[PDB]
């Protein structure tokens, strides 16, 4: 098989700046028959770059993909704010096609810490026999933080999801959910409900709580 | 050019499917055809090739046996078949025209997702997240538990909008989708200000209204 590995995962960079993305393949791809994709969230992937360095037509020049081998790698030579996108390597120089996982090119801005806030279960779901307790983590960069979910400071692993919305259209932020979920057995046999928020923006963790009553 | 895929939609775990897109804007006896998914959150997959020249079908492995790929050339239209469908299967479908060395794939349609689940229609249940005691507050909505998506939740009836955040649904282990949505306010407003949101879903003729009291 042909395994295609991007990087970086995530490229954060300013518009006007240069993007240097890499695609890299297991064995080398034959004719140097390798595709660059960009695709925006609900929508169809676009070529851009075929046969390593080709431009599809109307695909604006600042887009340019070069190497060989196993080395390929596409240029943006400035980014402009409609280049901020996913970007798809794909090989097709066997019978078994395939893609690398992708490259997010996100905008780069100001560190920006959350703001935490935790919200116990409804009393109305509690009858229900569950208990939900939500966590918010607002309007931060850069997207990776950790939130650490703690019951009766017991570090919690494998009930709680994560969901995060696209950077925000007007200041490039993100927000966060994180959504515990016990039952309500587990719920009422403990007091402390505390969320533990580790971000660049902040020196030390914030710990978000609430006492059950 | 343009390709315009149908057919998708929810389907049983070992149900079946058959997907249609139909080509114009080139000639398309003269074009392979390929399937492309995009499982929600995850890249691209190449599912399936069929030549032009004198066909000859290719699959992904995860698909080879269950999947079959055809086309009409009469009637200017990729097909494919897909049986003993799997909850991974779940996917957007993109047909795409292969143009190889002169193009890659340099044709893509819209896409249509088809989702495959055991699940059965249910409208959700939605719990406020109820605001507590620098100046300011967070509440929102929690609905929770409902299938299939999607839901709509507007603040106030749509004159709630500024620091609104309407997370993306997530799949929980149970197999019905969840969603928060949350607002944050002026503290001072609470006990003050009335906050409702608005939840609909369609799939089940679903519509809550829900005051999230302090």
């Amino acid at each position: 098989d042909i395994v295609l590995t991007q990087s970086p995962a995530t490229l954060s960079l300013s518009p006007g700046e240069r993007a240097t993305l890499s695609c890299r393949a297991s064995q080398s791809v034959s004719s140097n028959y390798l595709a660059w994709y960009q695709q925006k969230p609900g929508q169809a992937p676009r070529l851009l770059i075929y046969d390593s360095s080709s431009r599809a037509t109307g695909v604006p020049a600042r887009f340019s993909g070069s190497g060989s081998g196993t080395d390929f790698t596409l240029t943006i030579s400035s980014l402009e704010p409609e280049d901020f996108a996913v970007y798809y390597c794909h090989q097709y120089s066997d019978i078994s096609p395939t893609f690398g996982q992708g490259t997010k090119v996100e905008i780069k801005r100001t560190v920006a810490a959350p703001s935490v806030f935790i919200f116990p279960p409804s009393d109305e779901q509690l009858k229900s026999g569950t208990a939900s307790v939500v966590c918010l983590l607002n309007n931060f960069y850069p997207r990776e933080a950790k939130v650490q979910w703690k019951v009766d400071n017991a570090l919690q692993s494998g009930n709680s999801q994560e969901s995060v919305t696209e950077q925000d259209s007007k200041d490039s932020t993100y927000s966060l959910s994180s959504t515990l979920t016990l039952s309500k057995a587990d719920y009422e046999k403990h007091k402390v409900y505390a969320c533990e928020v580790t971000h660049q923006g902040l020196s030390s963790p914030v710990t978000k709580s609430f006492n059950r009553g | 050019v343009q390709l315009v895929e149908s057919g998708g939609g929810l389907v049983q775990p070992g149900g079946s499917l058959r997907l249609s897109c139909a080509a114009s804007g080139f000639t398309f006896r003269n074009s392979a055809m390929h399937w492309v998914r995009q499982a929600p959150g995850k890249g691209l997959e190449w599912v399936s090739s069929i030549w032009y020249s004198g066909s000859n079908t290719y699959y992904a492995d995860s698909v080879k046996g269950r999947f079959t790929i055809s086309r009409d050339n009469s009637k200017n239209t990729l097909y494919l078949q897909m049986n003993s469908l799997r909850a991974e299967d779940t996917a957007v479908y993109y047909c795409a025209r292969f143009a190889g060395g002169w193009g890659a794939y340099d044709v893509w349609g819209q896409g249509t997702l088809v989702t495959v689940s055991s699940a059965s229609t249910k409208g959700p249940s939605v719990f406020p997240l109820a605001p507590s005691s620098g100046g300011t507050a967070a509440l929102g909505c929690l609905v929770k538990d409902y299938f299939p998506e999607p839901v709509t939740v507007s603040w106030n009836s749509g004159a709630l909008t500024s620091g609104v955040h309407t997370f993306p649904a997530v799949l929980q282990s149970s197999g019905l989708y969840s969603l928060s949505s949350v607002v944050t306010v002026p503290s001072s407003s609470l006990g003050t200000q009335t906050y409702i949101c608005n939840v609909n879903h369609k799939p089940s003729n679903t519509k809550v209204d829900k005051k999230v009291e302090p």
